[PDB]
């Protein structure tokens, strides 16, 4: 969730 | 006499290739926050002149029909072109829905040789993807390539950050920027603002210390022979 790509 | 000549009818063509969502077969999670990203970019370079379209969860054949088109067009009444990319990454490689595509293989349809419509124009390529899975901890006659510009997210092997509420930083940063001085700055210094703009003021946070206060720094590839200036 809370994160990068 | 050492800028782009910005005297046409149309701006240009703005494509943005939004993919949030992905098959089950690549395995990666919905890109959370792209949508705020997408609309932001679509007023940002609206503003700025682009006639900007707008696609939603491409497929490779997708995105390179897309680009293939749009280089296959008539841009003989048009100052340049812009493509943004949205999706997950890999490094010298973007995602579509249904799987990986090299981005060299996206940009050399707008060759010199390929796209004469373009030629001697400006061609942008602003790609927020990851280009590895590396981090930063911190401290406290004409060539047929010229003219091309590669605005990334981030440094090759590092990771691009998105924050699924606020969206992704190098996007937001490049559209504050873009809000404020987009018209009287230099595409050069404007992106060197997002540049430091993404490098000071985010600073990740997480419950994994592996991921807790990381950074990210972009990168800008720089093939043109003028000076860009969107007025």
């Amino acid at each position: 969730x809370d994160x990068x790509x | 006499t050492y800028q782009y000549n910005m005297n046409f009818e149309k701006l240009g063509k703005c494509i943005i290739i939004n993919n949030k969502n992905f098959d089950k077969v690549t395995g990666m999670g919905v890109r959370n926050g792209t949508d705020k990203d997408a609309e932001a970019l679509f007023k940002c370079f609206r503003s700025l002149g682009f006639d900007v379209i707008v696609y939603n969860d491409c497929s490779c054949a997708k995105m390179q029909d897309l680009l293939k088109k749009a280089s296959e067009e008539d841009h003989t009444n048009a100052a340049c072109f812009a493509c943004i990319l949205l999706s997950h990454g890999e490094e010298n490689v973007i995602y579509g829905k249904d799987g990986v595509t090299p981005i060299k293989d996206l940009t050399a349809h707008f060759r010199g040789d390929r796209c004469k419509t373009l030629l001697e124009k400006p061609k942008l390529f602003f790609i927020q993807a990851c280009r590895g899975t590396e981090l930063d901890d911190g401290i406290q006659k004409i060539p047929v390539e010229a003219d091309f510009l590669f605005a990334y997210s981030t440094v090759p092997g590092y990771y691009s950050w998105r924050s699924p509420g606020r969206g992704s930083w190098f996007v937001q940063a490049l559209c504050s920027i873009l809000e404020e001085h987009g018209k009287d700055l230099e595409i050069m210094q404007i992106l060197t603002r997002v540049n430091d703009r993404v490098a000071r003021h985010f600073e990740s946070q997480s419950d994994d210390p592996h991921f807790h206060e990381k950074k990210q720094i972009p990168c800008v590839v720089s093939m043109l022979t003028k000076e860009l200036y969107f007025s």
